[PDB]
RNA sequence: GAAAUUGUUGAAAGGGAAGGGCAUUUGAUCAGACAGGCCAGCAUCAGUUUUGGUGGCAGGAUAAAUCCAUAGGAAUGUAGCUUGCCUGGUAAGUAUUAUAGCCUGUGGGAAUACUGCCAGCUGGGACUGAGGACUGCGACGUAAGUCAAGGAUGCUGGCAUAAUGGUUAUAUGCCGCCCGUCUUGAAA
RNA sequence: AAGCUCGUAUCAGUUUUAUGAGGUAAAGCGAAAACUUUAAAUAUGUAAGAAGUCCUUGUUUGAACGUGGACAUGAAUGAAGAGCUUUUAGUGGGCCAUUUUUGGUAAGCAGAACUGGCGAUGCGGGAUGAACCGAACGUAGAGUUAAGGUGCCGGAAUACACGCUCAUCAGACACACAAAAGGUGUUAGUUCAUCUAGACAGCCGGACGGUGGCCAUGGAAGUCGGAAUCCGCUAAGGAGUGUGUAACAACUCACCGGCCGAAUGAACUAGCCCUGAAAAUGGAUGGCGCUCAAGCGUGUUACCUAUACUCUACCGUCAGGGUUGUGAUGCCCUGACGAGUAGGCAGG
RNA sequence: GCAGUCAAGCGUUCAGCGACAUUGCUUUUGAUUCUUCGAUGUCGGCUCUUCCUAUCAUACCGAAGCAGAAUUCGGUAAGCGUUGGAUUGUUCACCCACUAAUAGGGAGUAGCUGGGUUUAGACCGUCGUGAGACAGGUUAGUUUACCCUACUGAU
């Protein structure tokens, strides 16, 4: 569904001697809070010995976006291991929240590279601070002054099976 | 990437006027005029200061903008033609048998009449395309220039002309008769 | 581009690309020349002989002549005042616009001029330019020399060259058996006319070295007075 | 192609 | 005095099968009752169930936003100024708010977005009415009594017959391989 | 089936703890990568008390044999079956599937252990089916769903949002053989280069001199053949990249130079498509057909529906109770289920 | 096919795997080929319909020392043709006559068929003391329709 980000922090049991653990904490982007936890413990056990039933989560909070009315550039690390070997993936897309940009990435990753959600690991979301910093072109594209652009062959969606009108695209 | 416009510049020159519809375009001179129905091609002309005109494309793709550039020069090709026109010059080589060439008329038709080609004794007749006049060279023997203000019928006319001449079955590294594009120029 | 892309045409030459490397060195070298001589000139040749420039380089075994790419030659001697090698060195900079062309020497400087005003040599049609006498192909046989010379010391011309003479030079040449023929005298050029690209070939082809060439300097900068002078000698 | 690539090496 | 089978009268269908099952229109035919038989609408009830309106609450960064104030920053540079052109503006330098505004951080108070809760209210739609004098758990009433509380009662209209209903052939929506033995799997 | 020898206080295709399994290691410092200190489920048996424990106090320091006395309770989850004795229809080496290992080759696969289904099996879906998905088979009413679907046949949105593909027999086709790659067909990425010391590509000039470098030669000047492939001037010239002359000549390229100007070039990765070998009666995504798809990946909603699930009416079977009053085999209340070949029982 | 070299690449972590090429294999003077060695099972033919191109010829083209004639390969091309015969001490083929050509394959056809499965006959050899069969060999020895559909005609 819908992608939110949550913060996750996990603070592997201590053992005797062993109190006050690290309290290792990430960002993880999901529809909900069961998968994000799943998600967290996945990226945990991969990186280090530590596993989900030695652990435990400490507190989840829902990162909104600081301004979801602002357009935004954002710079995207993508890592995907399929169909080969992982390999590195750097996108670029215009959005209003980071929210939407991930979601927009994921739908991209889908629609073309016929990568699953969960064969994709989002590394770094970073927010463009200046214009000319972005690379790829077809974001570049919009940052022009005075952009405008028509949209031609409107069509009209119609409820009724027969139309007497004969309808015509404008323009 | 689907770029969200793209657009190319065309130059009119002053001697002339082109007045373009929905995507029918037309070109007015001093040595005649021309048409194109580009209806297939669905693009857009803007004017801007009376001499130049802007083809652009919203939302095209690398294949639309091939034919954005293929419609500018096509317009550009017009344009030369209706100013400067085109002339085309075909030399006819023979070895043994001279070849006979007459402009012969039946039915306002003017088919181009080439006889005793290689001895065959068979008479090809070349039909003349529309806007395309056909006058033979003097001073250059053996040469007939083709000249018209459209470069495809003028073109076509003249491959045309030269295949009708075909050396069928003979060795080509032999039998050098036939008839050729000496070369192109302009009319002016 | 994913595909349908030029293709290179893989050669296996020997020779490589200089690079950056050259443009450099030759850096270095106009810096330490300007500073190792005590007079600069720069020379407007647009195009000559490779034999003609080792002449002129020899000429004066006691100086040395810097070329190369103009940019690379500006740069050297400073592009602004803020940061030009020499007191008032831009402004010689600034007046290179032709193929230079820079030569570092000791000698007088009356000298030099005299010797560039006097110096002259051959050099072809050089198409731009007004053409400097009319020539015409004679009316029958053509010959390699285009009949200049007497036709019984010219040769006819060779039969692999005369599609470059149908095509590129455009000029209705037919074939005979042993020579080349052209039914009707053919006029190649004009006395002041403009050059054309065809015209200059064709005249390279026979051979007209008809056309004088002498070095252009526009001025030329005094080291020890760090003084620009516009010397505009032909 | 990364613009601030350069802040990893600055955190590294 | 049966069927297999055949002839006559009576009814029905037929565009390369027929026969059967769930479902209904149609012909034909048919048993039923008494101060009660058949079919429906309305009102308010119990169970199941579907779709709307709307009110009050607990959580987020005690939502973030938007918005006001504040110190700074910048250009896809606002006003003004400067350089070239000149058909009143034009191309690039300047200028951080001026004859527009944007971003960052801080200070300030609301609501909305999302989740959940209400032993909150309420309209409409469909099926079911099973049990058969009381015994029990409950609610409102000072009480008398009543009630949506261990399964529906009241009122109204027509027909009192082939109208509902059963049988039957065709009319049509869908399904439907020939039984028995064997193998018990190309299962054929 | 008759047993009741039980009202089982014991049972279990399950879970937890103790000990382990081959040590798979995921360190590691110790004696400086030389140790196992220590750290975890892939795949599993045994043990969890009442016929259990404690005391005692004769015998055979050790250890093991004996009488007597004391306490009537030892993890979670679910449940009222301890099994034997009287014996009895049918059947016994049958087909497919995941897993562990074990032995093999053009390719299949062979020999074993465990685990399910089919047989004996209906119902919805995948067009069509012994194995594929769903799924607890009495007769009915209402409602909600599985898998599969929502352009028609066909009940349901020609629904919403991002991209991907023009195929001169794509696609809706199994995930596996043809399959290694090739496309100046397309979309997005990774790694390296040149760049106002003017990036790529476009037009013009240079492309020298020792030199026509040494062997052969009728001819061999860079470009028929064999060893060299040395050095000067540059911005550059390679004893020569190719065309052509008997022989040069000439044209041209590697590079450089001059004009415009700004991004360009090289190798790979991923997504879709064309090839990647196809004949015999004429036909197949199920057919029509569909191209911002009615093809593809994915997200968000809404709806169709099975004999699947929720509520209720009725028949039967089973089980627990009440019942001394024209039939205690009679009547009433409550609760759970109703598949099925061979075969057994009971009632008609 | 086996035995080796090289690596464009993949890669126990990049030692191993490995594409395209490549060496040894099975009388150098057109000389001979007088080898031609076991198919345990049939193949081969009369009438006749259709279909595939992996095309023999006709049609249209490109590349080949294509001077012509003539010939080779390749691209499309199934519309039309692809024949008359000797050979059984074998005929899993073959020769020579024309023609532009005599290309390869499926549906096979209890319609007819000759070899082959062949049954009680009979003759020579092997086995076995025999009945008898075999490593052989030779020879004499049901069959449709008037039922339905399919096809050609006709009410």
């Amino acid at each position: 569904a819908h992608f939110k980000e949550y913060q996750v922090i996990g603070r592997r049991l201590p053992t005797e001697s062993v109190p006050e653990p690290k309290l290792f904490r990430m960002r993880i982007f999901a529809s909900n809070e069961v998968i994000a936890k799943s998600r967290y413990w996945y990226f945990l056990q991969k990186l280090h010995k530590v596993k989900k039933a030695s652990g435990e989560i400490v507190s989840i909070n829902q990162i909104n976006e600081a301004h979801p009315t602002k357009v935004k550039n954002f710079g995207v690390w993508v890592r995907y291991d399929s169909r080969s070997g992982t390999h590195n993936m750097y996108k670029e897309i215009r959005d209003v929240s980071r929210v939407a940009a991930v979601e927009t990435l994921y739908q991209d990753m889908a629609a073309r590279h016929r990568a699953r959600f969960r064969s994709i690991h989002i590394l770094k979301v970073a927010e463009i601070e200046k214009t000319a910093d972005v690379k790829r072109q077809y974001v570049k594209q919009f940052l022009t002054k005075d952009l405008k652009f028509p949209l031609p062959h409107r069509v009209q969606k119609s409820t009724k099976t027969f139309s007497y009108k004969r309808p015509s695209t404008f323009y | 990437m689907k770029y969200i416009q793209t657009e190319q510049q065309i130059e009119v020159p002053e001697g002339v006027t082109v007045s373009i519809k929905s995507r029918i375009v037309k070109v007015v001179g001093p040595r005649g005029t021309l048409t194109k129905n580009l209806k297939h091609i669905d693009v857009t002309f803007t004017k801007v200061n009376n001499q130049l005109i802007k083809v652009a494309v919203h939302n095209g793709g690398r294949k639309h903008v091939a034919a954005l550039r293929t419609v500018k020069s096509l317009v550009d090709n017009m344009i030369t033609g209706v100013t400067k026109g085109y002339k085309y010059k075909m030399r006819y080589v023979y070895a043994h048998f001279p070849i006979n060439v007459n402009i012969v008329e039946k039915d306002g038709a003017k088919f181009i009449e080439v006889r005793n080609f290689l001895g065959d004794k068979k008479i090809r007749n070349v039909p003349v395309r529309d806007g395309v006049t056909i006058e033979f060279s003097t001073n250059v023997k053996d040469e007939i220039v083709l000249s018209g203000n459209s470069v495809e019928d003028v073109s076509q006319n003249a491959a045309d002309l030269q295949q009708i001449c075909r050396v069928r079955n003979k060795d080509i590294r032999k039998f050098l008769d036939g008839i050729y594009v000496s070369h192109k120029g302009f009319i002016t | 581009m994913p595909r349908s892309k030029r293709s290179k045409l893989v050669t296996l030459a020997q020779t490589d690309k200089k690079g950056r490397e050259n443009k450099e060195r030759i850096f270095d070298e106009v810096r330490e020349a300007l500073d190792t001589y005590r007079y600069v000139w720069v020379l407007h040749l647009d195009d000559v002989r490779t034999p003609v420039l080792q002449e002129i380089r020899t000429s004066w075994a006691g100086s040395k002549l810097i070329m190369g790419k103009r940019k690379v030659l500006q740069k050297a001697l400073g592009e602004k005042r803020e940061e030009e090698y020499k007191e008032n060195l831009y402004q010689l900079s600034k007046l290179c616009s032709g193929v230079t062309g820079l030569l570092f020497t000791d000698e007088d400087v009356n000298t030099v001029k005299e010797y560039f005003k006097s110096y002259v040599r051959s050099d072809y049609s050089r198409p731009n330019t007004k053409a400097p006498l009319t020539f015409t192909i004679p009316e029958g046989i053509v010959y390699s020399r285009g009949g200049q010379i007497p036709a019984e010391e010219d040769v006819p011309m060779i039969h692999s060259l005369e599609p470059t003479m149908r095509n590129k030079f455009e000029i209705p040449t037919k074939i005979k058996a042993g020579k080349i023929t052209i039914d009707s005298p053919y006029l190649v050029c004009t006395e002041g006319e403009k050059l054309d690209v065809r015209q200059a070939l064709i005249l390279k082809q026979f051979g007209i070295a008809a056309s004088e060439f002498k070095v252009k300097v526009s001025a030329y900068y005094d080291n020890d007075s760090s003084t620009v002078e516009s010397t505009n000698i032909n | 192609n990364f613009p601030y690539k350069a802040k990893i090496l600055e955190e590294i």
